[PDB]
This record gives structure tokens, C-alpha cells and sequence, in this order.
């Protein structure tokens, strides 16, 4: 998908790493609170595609 | 003494005069040194060949090789010196003094 | 009429390595249960020149602060080595008959880093720097076990002339005479050449790939040559050549079979398979192709 | 003469191709708007440079089998090759292939 | 007489060393000494030196100033001397270079004693510590 | 219920030593891959010609 | 003998590459001192010839030169045709 | 099918075939009908000068036979 | 006349060697892209049709928004978008990347990823079919072919 990350090596090594996610936050959860539990089903299909 | 072993020498030495003014950056005195090597190598292949020195063929070769690996040796040296200050350039070679 | 046998040479040369895109395009997707181009041009057939057209009339990008003069000689270098590595092979009669044509190819092969150590210089940028010192790293180790198993299998020929290949093979190929040399040396073109699983890395970009596709090419004709050698009859070379020919598509279909069956290594897997697997095996195996044509007194004619 | 000629050939033919590349493009008006030094790769270059010095010396090979002291060449040639594997095991012992 | 090539050849050898002898950019000198390289092998392959301009070729350009290239890149009266007669069914330098292994046994035992101190000594070098 | 993915225990006799190193030695898994993809190049491909041809639907 | 053979069993396993690259190695240097025809070999490199062979001026002493190449003294090379 | 793709393999077969086949017709078309004459270790080479030099047109393939001996 | 006929023929040459080679990038944002990847897949095999499969950035010649953008991607985008050489195309598809779509009323959501880069086609659906962006993809090409710009430098 759509994925930020963030880290730092010691060469090859992978030291720490840090993923930065929010790229695809749309509210969803927000969203279905001004829908009814009809309107609001169709959302769970886009959750995990 | 004809003007291609003229010129291979003089070659010779404007790599030796160019290793020995030292501007800065010894990675360019490690190339004046190698290139020294090179007109050596030119030069004595030359002069074996001319003379039909056929057992004198490997010569060219061996020293080939012993300096390629003293190039190796100063590489090495090259790049110690860089991990303690970063660059290679000649004026961080002032600890030690007369 | 030199000049009209170069051009000979140099035009078909990229003129199949335009077609090896397509072909490399169909037999990837019919292995993948799909196909490959066949809209453009009666069986995709025009779809090479379509790619040529497409990438000569696009924008190029400079980067605008980068050394343009290395920017532009590295394409040159490239091209013009992969043109170059071909004029020694004998499809039966060579270009130039080369007494040492190995060691010249040899040779031409080692320069070839230049071209990615000068790229990846004048990316001005630390993470492509990074890319062209792994892949110069890779290419630098398997050139060596290159030079050694090459100079292993020339050991039977008695010189390092490529036309004599053809009358050492003249009633039993050598991949008979020795295959762990064979394979070692499959393996180690797909390394070099930079072909999966080894693969970790709009003019001058079309430029560098025609000169690794010619490579690709090249490499192969270059194995058939060595390993798979064609009966050639001094009164007709044709069969010769048409031999040489189906065998190097052979190989370079392999190639592309290959790209398509396996997953890639990682930088450090590749490193230790050649240092710590091909390396020792090649080694051995020099060792006993040198002994063996004394302990048999077998050794070849020419000195 | 024929390879000089060749090399001018292929040079010319490749330099001609880039620059008509990277000119073909540039006549019509557009809108024309670190530190690290890991250790491991100096190594790997170095052990490169110096299998293939005794590569270098290995080349030979194919013409030293023809000189009626096949004993004394045998036993140099299987001395470098046991040369050369005696290298790569100390390199290898002592941490000199790792990643 | 090609207005003597191996004049121009030695000439533009000393301008190429001319160049890199500045000492500027040592990338700069690194393409400068490949160049003089290539130039220099140029001289010993027209001289009837096959074998010992192609080591050239290969040697020193394809692995130790590639290895060079690759450390920066880290970082920051002719004609007239020549014999009469002809060598025979073989190549005189062939010949001169494979008689390594049954003449030069004491230069082979002393090269490789000197490759594999020299690959000690690089580990010991770099070790660091 | 349940099942065990990677619970073998190789066997270690001479003969099954030898089986795994000529597997190690002479690739006999990526011969069997290559073979595999060759099967797959000689059978009818799943590409239909679109727009001549529609992908199936329902009412 | 019980320690030596484990420790072959525990190398061709999980190390073959390097018991084939030693067993090929040392077979190459052990051979080539055993075997039967390397002394050809060292023959069909002396038959070689790659000069001139210079003849001898004839002092009345020298029964074991041939005067003529057909002639049956010298050399033969009987046994490298049936080679 | 599979034999969509033999047109391109054959097309660039064909390229493959254009630079060996030309090289001999070249060199049957500049050596008079023969194979190009081939010239290591400066013996062959001996051979091919006194041809040039005997021929009496500048060329070494001119061959002269016992038609000169007279 | 000849001038103009030279124009018109090399034009209709240039316009076919684009269409005939469009060499995608993609933006796999959301679902859609599954939809994408299902045009690539065998049934449907994008590449006989010239269009390769995931191309990267600097030597593509059409972008597929394939996704909803959010506000925290719109800049990514928009510099993806800057690096590619011209001439490039964008094909939206999906309700979410032609105007929002199930999201439109949300904080975090672009309202359409035209307020960020010129769009070219605009494949509707939720998502559109691998048949109907195959649909979007021919019709793109057929938008290339209409183009001339070779007649219009040379009437100017
Ligand atoms: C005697 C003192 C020994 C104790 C002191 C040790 C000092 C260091 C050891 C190094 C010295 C080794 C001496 C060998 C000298 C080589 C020349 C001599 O042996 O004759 C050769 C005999 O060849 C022998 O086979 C030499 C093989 C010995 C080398 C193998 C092992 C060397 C290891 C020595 C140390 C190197 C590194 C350490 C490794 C453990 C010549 O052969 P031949 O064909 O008649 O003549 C050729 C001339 N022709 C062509 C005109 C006819
Ligand atoms: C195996 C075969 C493979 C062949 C490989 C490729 C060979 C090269 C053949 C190239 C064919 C010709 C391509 C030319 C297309 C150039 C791009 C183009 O369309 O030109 C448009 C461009 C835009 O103009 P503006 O309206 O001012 O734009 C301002 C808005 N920013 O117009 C021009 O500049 C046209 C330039 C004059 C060309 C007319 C002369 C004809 C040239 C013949 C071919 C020359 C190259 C060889
Ligand atoms: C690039 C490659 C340059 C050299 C290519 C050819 C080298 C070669 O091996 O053959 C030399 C060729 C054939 O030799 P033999 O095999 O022995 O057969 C003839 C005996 N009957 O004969 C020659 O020596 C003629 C060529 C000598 C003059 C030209 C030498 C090349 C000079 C190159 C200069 C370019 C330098 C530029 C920088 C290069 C760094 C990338
Ligand atoms: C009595 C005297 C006889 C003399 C001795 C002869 C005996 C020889 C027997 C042994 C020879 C075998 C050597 C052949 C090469 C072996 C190299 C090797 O084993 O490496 C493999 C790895 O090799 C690979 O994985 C390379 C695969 C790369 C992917 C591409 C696959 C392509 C395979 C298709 C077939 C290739 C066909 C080659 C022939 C072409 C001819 C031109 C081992 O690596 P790992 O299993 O991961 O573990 C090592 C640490 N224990
Ligand atoms: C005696 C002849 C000499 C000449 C032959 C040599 C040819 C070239 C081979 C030598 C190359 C260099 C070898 C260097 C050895 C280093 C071993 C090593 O360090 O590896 C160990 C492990 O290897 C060992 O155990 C040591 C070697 C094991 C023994 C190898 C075979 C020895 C002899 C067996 C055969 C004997 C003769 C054949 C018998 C059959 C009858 C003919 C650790 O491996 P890693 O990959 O680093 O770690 C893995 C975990 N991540
Ligand atoms: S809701 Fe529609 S546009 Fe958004 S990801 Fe799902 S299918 Fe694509």
C-alpha cells in the first residue's frame, strides 16, 4: 500500500526503525457516527480491501 | 637512446615532482605514486622487449604485482587516517613534528 | 570493405537487442498464463519501435548541479565496450582474429564497472551512491571467479585464441569434459550482467539498457561458444553460424526462464554464495583441471 | 589498423547515438522549470585487488604446460592455487567475509 | 612512417601525466591516470607486447585503479630499432612469461609469500581497534 | 485439533546425508522449479480479447 | 577412526561444498605422482620440435647419428602413432 | 499460443545471422575466393609476405603453381 | 500543400509510437488498486496492450491514482507528479480519487485528487472493474491519437 518508514542503520544493519502511518486515515470511524447501521455497513467492506 | 624512452622518463618524473608538492588530498599522492609505477612498467617492457630478453618477460609482470599490493597497503593506511579526522587531507599528518 | 564488415556487425547486433525486449516481454507472460505485446504491430512485432520512438521524443533531466561531463561519458563507455566485446568471436571466422581474444575479453569485461562507478558518482546523491558501490562490489567479485574458471576450461584449448575453441570441440562438446565449470560460469554471467536473481539495482537511460541487453546477448553467444561447440565445415560456415546462433538463443532464453522462475538473493546471500561456495569449488577444480592433462598426457598442441 | 578502426567505429557510433539522445528533445521549447564509509566494502575491493594479482599470476598457465619440467611446473602451479586457498581461509576465519 | 605514432602515443602518455600531476579533484587525476594508462598500453601493444599490454589492461585499469575509483568514490627515430629476424611457430613473450612456473621457481615462491603477507597485513591494518 | 507445518526431523543415515547433498551440489529443486514454469509456457494462457471480448456478469 | 569418521559424516552434512572442493583439490595434488602416463606426456613435449634441429659435422665417429632422416638411427616415435 | 512467440525469436534470429554469414562472404570476396589466411607467430606471416612479394600483383592469395616453375 | 503534409504524417507517427507504449506509474492508495493489479493480472494482461506493468517514476509516462488522498499524501503526490517527464498523463480512478467519494465530508480527505494534479480520464466506480479501466486506458490512448502537436507549431 501506502507506507512511510522512517529508520536508521548501522550499515546493513537495521538499527531502529519507525513506521509513519495515517496516508490513508479518511475518519472512518467519525464518518459512521452520522450514518445509520444500514449506511454504515459498506464502510467495513473498504476497511480491508 | 631514442625519444619514446625520453619521454617515458620525463613522464616519470613529473610524477615524482607532482608526488612530492603535495597540494593536499594523499589519495593524489597515492595516484602520482601509481603512476610512477605505470611508467616504470611502460618503460621496462619497452626495453625487455627490444632486446629480445626473453627470460627477462616475467619481470614486468612481478613488479606488476609487488606494487599493485603496496598500492593496496597505502589505501588502507589512506583510509585509517580518514576514519580518525574525516578527510584525507595532508595538513591532519602534523601531530608528530621535528 | 572493412568498414562495410563493422557496420554488419554493429546494426544487427542492436537490431536484435531491440527484439530481445519483446521477446523477453512474450515468454515472461506466457509463462506468467498471460501474453506478452501483441497489439502493436501483427504479433507485437512493431512494439520495439514503438518503445524507441516513445523514449527518443520524451524530456530528458538533467540533474542541473551534477558533473555533465561524466553524466555523458558513462553511456559512451558502456555502448561502446558492449559493441566492442563482440568483434573476437568466431561465428565461424571472427572480425579480428585476436591471438589472446579471451584475455581482450577479459579485459573489456573489467572496464565495465567504470560506466556504473561514474553514474553512480554523478547521481549526486548519497543513496544511488550507495546502489553503485553494492552493485560494483558484486560485479568486481564474480569477474574474479570469472577469470579463474575461464582460464580453468582454456587449459584444455592450449591457448587463449577463440578460434581454436571451435577444433577443440571438434567431436565432443566440453560441457561434457567439465560441467561444475559450466554451471559456476552460468551463474556467475547472470551475476555479472546484473540479471535476476541478482538483480539489486529517456536517451541516455535507453542507451545503458541497449548496452546491457547487447551484454546479455553477448555473454551467452560467448558460453555457447565455449561450452557448446558447433561443427564447422571450411566449405560451408552457414551451418556453423546457424548452429552458434540457436544455441546462444537457447541460452539467452534460459536466461529469461530463469528471471521468471526464482526469487531474488540478498546482497550479503550473493556475496557469500560466491566467496564462500564458488570460490573454493573453483579453486579445487583449477587445481584439477591443471593436473589433470598431465596425469592423462592430454595437453593440448599449441605453445 | 583494423582495431583502431574498429574502436573508432564503436566509440563514434555510441557518442553520435547519445548526443542526437540527449539533443532530439532539447530544440523544442517545454516549460524547462554522507558520512557513513562503511569498512566492509573497502575490504571486499581490496581482497578483490588482490585475488586478482594472483590471478595475474596464474595466467600463464595455458603456455607453461609445454616445458619438459612438467613436475617443477605442477608443483608451482598447485603452490599458487594452494596460495591462493590458503588467503581465502584467513580471511575467512577471521571474520573477513561477514556482513 | 604514420608521422610516428609512437611519438604522438609517448607524447600525449606525458600530457596525460601532465594532467593528473596537477593534482586536481583526485577523481580528475583518477580519470587522467586511466587515461594515461590506456595510452601507455597502447604503446606496448603496438611494440609487439600482446600479452604484457593486455596484463596492463586488465590489471591495472579493470582492478586497481577500479578499486582506486571505488575508495574516492567512498570518500568525499622510432621503427628503426627493431630486429630482423622472426621468433619461430610461437610468441617470444609467451614463451619468456611461461617459463615462470620452470625457471622462476625462487620469484614464485617469493610473490606468493609477499600476496598472502600482504593479505594479513591489510586485515591487521584495517582491524582497527 | 490442530496440525504440524515444520515438525520433520531429517534423517541422518549415509544415504539420506548423500540425497541432501547432491540436492545441495547438483540443484535438483531449482531444475524441478524450471520445470514447473516450462509446463505452464505450453498451456492456453487465461487473456481474453478484449474489447472484441466481455469478462462475464450477472444480472 | 570413530572421531575422524564422525567428523567427515558431520562435514558432508551441512558443509558439502567444502568436502567436494577438498576432496577434488587433494586428489589433484596426490595423482598426477601415481599415475602412468605423465611421463608420456613429459615425452610427447621433448618430441616436439619447435626448432631447427642443426646437424652434426661427420667425423667418422658417430655410429648413433643418422646420415639421412629415413635412416633407422635416432629417434622414433613409434610408440606415440599407437598412443 | 506458445508459437506467438517464435515470429520475434525468429526475427531477431535473423539479426544473429547477419554479422557471422557476412563476415565469410567478406572474406571469400577480399581473399580471391578462399579463407582469410591466418597469421600467428610470425612464421605464417613469413609465408604470407613471400606470397605477396612472388605473386607479382601485390597480393598474397594470387597462388602460383608449377605453371611458374618453368 | 508538402510542408503541412510532412507535419501531419510525422505527427500521426510521434502520436502512435506514445500511445502504442505508455509506460504507467501507480499510486496504490487504497482498494482500487487491488482492481489495478486484477488488469494485470492474466485475464485481462495489460501488457499486451504495450502497457507495462509498474514503472518507475522517472521513466513513466501516465500516472494511475488508484485511492482516496488524504490531506497527509497530497504532497507526496503532487512531488511524484512534479518529477515525471513530460509528456505525462493522469487517468483518476475510483470515486475516491475523482471527487472524495464515501469520504467526501471527511477532515482528513482531498475532495477529488484534481484539486492537486490536472486529470486526463476519469474512470468511475467503486470500485471500476479491471474491464472498466482497461475502458479508461483504450480511451486515453484514443485522447493521445486525437492530439497534433506538430500541425500546431507549424500553423504558429
Ligand atoms: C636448504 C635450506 C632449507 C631450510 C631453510 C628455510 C628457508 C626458507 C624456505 C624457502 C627456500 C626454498 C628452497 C627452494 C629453491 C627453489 C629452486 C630449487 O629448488 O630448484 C628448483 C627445483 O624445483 C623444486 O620443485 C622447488 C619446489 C619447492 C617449493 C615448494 C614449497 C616451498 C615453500 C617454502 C616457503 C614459502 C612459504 C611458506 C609455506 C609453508 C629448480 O627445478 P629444476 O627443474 O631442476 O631447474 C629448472 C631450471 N631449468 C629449467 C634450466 C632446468
Ligand atoms: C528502429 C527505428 C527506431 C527509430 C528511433 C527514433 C528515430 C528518431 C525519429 C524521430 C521522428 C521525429 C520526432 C520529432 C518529434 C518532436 C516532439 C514534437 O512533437 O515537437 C513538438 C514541438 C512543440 O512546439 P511548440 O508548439 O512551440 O510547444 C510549445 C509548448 N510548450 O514542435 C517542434 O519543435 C517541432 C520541431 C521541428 C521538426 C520539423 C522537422 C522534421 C524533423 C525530422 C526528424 C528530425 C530528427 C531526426
Ligand atoms: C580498448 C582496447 C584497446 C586494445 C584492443 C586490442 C588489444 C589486443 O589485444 O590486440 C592488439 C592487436 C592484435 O594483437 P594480437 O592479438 O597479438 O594479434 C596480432 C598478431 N598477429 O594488435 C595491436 O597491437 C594493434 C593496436 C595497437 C594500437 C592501438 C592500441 C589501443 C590504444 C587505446 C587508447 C585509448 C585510451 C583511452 C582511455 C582508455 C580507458 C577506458
Ligand atoms: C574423480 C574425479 C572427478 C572430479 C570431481 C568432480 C565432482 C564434482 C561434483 C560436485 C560439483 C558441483 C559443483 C557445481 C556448482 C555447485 C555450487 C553450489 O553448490 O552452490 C550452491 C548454491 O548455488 C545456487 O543456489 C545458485 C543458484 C542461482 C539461481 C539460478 C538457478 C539456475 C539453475 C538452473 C540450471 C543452471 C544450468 C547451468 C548449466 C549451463 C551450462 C552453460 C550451494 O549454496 P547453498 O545451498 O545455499 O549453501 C552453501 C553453504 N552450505
Ligand atoms: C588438503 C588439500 C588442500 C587443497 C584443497 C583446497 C581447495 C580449496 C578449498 C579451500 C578454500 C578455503 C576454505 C576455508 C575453510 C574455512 C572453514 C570455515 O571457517 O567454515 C566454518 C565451518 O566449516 C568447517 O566446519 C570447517 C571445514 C569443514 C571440513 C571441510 C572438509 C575437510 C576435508 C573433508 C574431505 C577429506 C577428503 C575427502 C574424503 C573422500 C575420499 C576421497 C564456519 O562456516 P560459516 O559459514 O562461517 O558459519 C556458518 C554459520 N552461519
Ligand atoms: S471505496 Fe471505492 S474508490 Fe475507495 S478504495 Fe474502495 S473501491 Fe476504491
Amino acid at each position: 500500500g501506502v507506507l512511510r518508514l522512517v529508520m536508521e542503520l548501522s550499515g546493513e544493519m537495521v538499527r531502529k526503525c519507525d513506521p509513519h502511518i495515517g496516508l490513508l486515515h479518511r475518519g472512518t470511524e467519525k464518518l459512521i457516527e452520522y450514518k445509520t447501521y444500514l449506511q454504515a455497513l459498506p464502510y467495513f467492506d473498504r476497511l480491508d480491501y | 637512446m631514442p625519444l619514446v624512452y625520453m619521454n617515458i622518463i620525463m613522464a616519470f618524473a613529473i610524477a615524482l615532482a607532482g608526488l612530492l608538492m603535495y597540494r593536499s588530498h594523499l589519495m593524489s599522492s597515492l595516484l602520482c605514486l601509481e603512476g610512477m609505477m605505470l611508467s616504470l612498467f611502460i618503460m621496462s617492457t619497452l626495453i625487455i622487449l627490444n632486446t629480445h630478453f626473453t627470460l627477462a618477460n616475467m619481470m614486468p609482470i612481478i613488479l606488476l604485482v609487488f606494487a599493485a599490493c603496496e598500492a593496496a597497503l597505502g589505501l588502507s593506511l589512506l583510509v585509517m587516517v580518514s576514519n580518525t579526522y574525516g578527510t584525507d587531507y595532508v595538513q591532519n599528518l602534523n601531530l608528530l613534528q621535528c | 570493405m572493412f568498414m562495410i564488415n563493422i557496420l554488419s556487425l554493429i546494426i544487427p547486433i542492436l537490431l536484435a537487442v531491440a527484439f530481445l525486449t519483446l521477446v523477453e516481454r512474450k515468454v515472461l507472460g506466457y509463462m506468467q498464463l498471460r501474453k506478452g505485446p501483441n497489439v502493436v504491430g501483427p504479433y507485437g512485432l512493431l512494439q520495439p519501435i514503438a518503445d524507441a520512438l516513445k523514449l527518443f521524443t520524451k524530456e530528458p533531466l538533467r540533474p542541473a548541479t551534477s558533473s555533465i561531463s561524466m553524466f555523458i561519458i558513462a553511456p559512451i563507455l558502456a555502448l561502446s565496450l558492449a559493441l566492442t566485446m563482440w568483434v573476437p568471436l568466431p561465428m565461424p571466422y571472427p572480425l579480428i582474429n585476436m591471438n589472446l581474444g579471451v584475455l581482450f575479453m577479459l579485459a573489456m569485461s573489467s572496464l565495465a564497472v567504470y560506466s556504473i562507478l561514474w553514474s553512480g558518482w554523478a547521481s549526486n546523491s548519497k543513496y544511488a551512491l550507495i546502489g553503485a558501490l553494492r552493485a560494483v562490489a558484486q560485479t568486481i567479485s564474480y569477474e574474479v571467479t570469472l577469470a579463474i574458471i575461464l582460464l580453468s576450461v582454456l587449459l584444455m584449448n592450449g591457448s587463449y585464441t577463440l578460434s581454436t575453441l571451435i577444433t577443440t570441440q571438434e567431436h565432443i562438446w566440453m560441457i561434457f569434459t567439465s560441467w561444475p565449470l559450466a554451471m559456476m560460469w552460468f551463474i556467475s554471467t547472470l551475476a555479472e550482467t546484473n540479471r535476476a536473481p541478482f538483480d539489486l539495482t529517456a536517451g541516455p537511460f535507453a542507451m545503458f539498457f541497449m548496452a546491457e541487453y547487447a551484454n546479455i546477448i553477448m555473454m551467452n553467444a560467448f558460453t555457447a561458444i565455449l561450452f557448446l561447440g558447433a561443427s564447422h565445415d571450411p566449405h560451408t560456415p552457414e551451418l556453423y553460424t546457424i548452429n552458434f546462433v540457436l544455441k546462444t538463443l537457447a541460452l539467452t532464453i534460459t536466461f529469461l526462464w530463469i528471471r521468471a522462475s526464482y526469487p531474488r538473493f540478498r546482497y550479503d546471500q550473493l556475496m557469500h554464495l560466491l566467496w564462500k561456495s564458488f570460490l573454493p569449488l573453483t579453486l579445487a577444480l583449477c587445481m584439477w583441471h591443471i593436473s589433470l592433462p598431465i596425469m592423462t598426457a592430454s595437453i593440448p598442441p599449441q605453445s | 589498423m583494423n582495431i583502431m578502426l574498429t574502436l573508432l567505429t564503436n566509440v563514434t557510433l555510441a557518442s553520435l547515438l547519445v548526443l542526437i539522445a540527449f539533443w532530439l528533445p532539447q530544440l523544442n521549447a517545454y516549460s524547462e522549470k554522507r558520512l557513513p564509509f562503511s569498512m566492509k566494502f573497502f575490504l571486499v575491493a581490496i581482497t578483490f585487488l588482490l585475488f586478482d594479482l594472483e590471478i595475474a599470476l596464474l595466467l600463464p598457465l595455458p603456455w607453461a604446460s609445454q616445458t619438459n619440467n612438467l613436475k617443477t611446473m605442477l608443483t608451482m602451479a598447485l603452490f599458487l592455487l594452494i596460495l591462493l586457498a590458503a588467503s581465502l581461509a584467513y580471511e575467512w576465519t577471521q571474520k573477513g567475509l561477514e556482513w | 612512417m604514420t608521422m610516428y605514432i609512437a611519438f604522438i602515443l609517448s607524447t600525449i602518455f606525458v600530457i596525460g601525466f601532465v594532467g593528473f600531476s596537477s593534482k586536481p579533484s583526485p577523481i580528475y587525476g583518477g580519470l587522467g591516470l586511466i587515461v594515461s594508462g590506456g595510452v601507455g598500453c597502447g604503446i606496448v601493444l603496438n611494440f609487439g607486447g600482446s600479452f604484457l599490454g593486455l596484463m596492463v589492461f586488465l590489471i591495472y585499469l579493470g582492478g586497481m585503479l577500479v578499486v582506486f575509483g571505488y575508495t574516492t568514490a567512498m570518500a568525499t627515430g622510432d621503427w628503426v630499432i627493431y630486429d630482423t629476424g622472426d621468433s619461430g611457430f610461437f610468441s617470444e613473450e609467451a614463451m619468456g612469461i611461461a617459463a615462470l612456473y620452470s625457471y622462476g621457481t625462487w620469484l614464485v615462491i617469493v610473490t606468493g609469500w609477499s600476496l598472502l603477507i600482504g593479505v594479513v597485513v591489510i586485515m591487521e591494518i584495517t582491524r582497527g581497534n | 485439533t490442530y496440525k504440524f507445518v515444520n515438525m520433520r526431523e531429517p534423517s541422518m543415515d549415509m544415504k539420506s546425508v548423500t540425497d541432501r547433498a547432491a540436492q545441495t551440489l547438483l540443484w535438483t529443486e531449482l531444475v524441478r522449479g524450471l520445470g514447473m514454469t516450462l509446463s505452464y509456457l505450453f498451456r492456453e494462457p487465461a487473456t481474453i480479447n478484449y474489447p472484441f471480448e466481455k469478462g462475464p456478469l450477472s444480472p | 577412526a570413530g572421531r575422524i569418521a564422525s567428523f567427515l559424516k558431520n562435514a558432508w552434512a551441512k558443509e558439502p561444498v567444502l568436502v567436494a572442493s577438498f576432496a577434488i583439490g587433494g586428489l589433484a595434488i596426490i595423482l598426477p605422482s601415481l599415475s602412468p602416463y605423465t611421463n608420456y606426456a613429459i615425452r610427447i613435449n621433448r618430441a616436439t620440435p619447435y626448432n631447427y634441429p642443426v646437424p652434426l659435422r661427420d667425423d667418422g665417429n658417430m655410429p648413433d647419428v643418422p646420415s639421412h632422416p629415413q635412416d633407422p638411427q635416432g629417434p622414433s616415435l613409434e610408440w606415440l602413432k599407437n598412443l | 499460443m506458445w508459437f506467438e512467440i517464435l515470429p520475434g525469436i525468429a526475427v531477431m534470429a535473423a539479426c544473429l545471422f547477419i554479422p557471422g554469414m557476412a563476415t565469410a562472404h567478406i572474406h571469400k570476396f577480399t581473399n580471391g575466393g578462399k579463407e582469410k589466411r591466418v597469421a600467428h607467430f610470425s612464421y605464417q606471416w613469413n609465408l604470407m609476405e613471400r606470397d605477396r612479394r612472388i605473386s607479382g600483383v601485390n597480393r598474397y592469395h594470387v597462388t602460383k603453381g608449377l605453371e611458374n616453375i618453368d | 500543400s508538402r510542408g503541412e503534409y510532412v507535419v501531419a504524417k510525422l505527427d500521426d507517427l510521434v502520436n502512435w509510437a506514445r500511445r502504442s507504449s505508455l509506460w504507467p506509474m501507480t499510486f496504490g492508495l487504497a482498494c482500487c488498486a487491488v482492481e489495478m493489479m486484477h488488469m494485470a493480472a492474466p485475464r485481462y494482461d495489460m501488457d499486451r496492450f504495450g502497457v507495462v506493468f509498474r514503472a518507475s517514476p522517472r521513466q513513466s509516462d501516465v500516472m494511475i491514482v488508484a485511492g482516496t488522498l488524504t490531506n497527509k499524501m497530497a504532497p507526496a503526490l503532487r512531488k511524484v507528479y512534479d518529477q515525471m517527464p513530460e509528456p505525462r498523463y493522469v487517468v483518476s480512478m475510483g470515486s475516491c480519487a475523482n471527487g472524495g467519494g464515501y469520504y467526501h465530508y471527511s477532515y482528513s480527505v482531498v475532495r477529488g485528487c484534481d484539486r492537486i494534479v490536472p486529470v486526463d480520464i476519469y474512470v468511475p466506480g467503486c470500485p471500476p472493474t479491471a474491464e472498466a479501466l482497461l475502458y479508461g486506458i483504450l480511451q486515453l490512448q484514443r485522447k493521445i491519437k486525437r492530439e497534433k502537436r506538430l500541425r500546431i507549431w507549424y500553423r504558429r
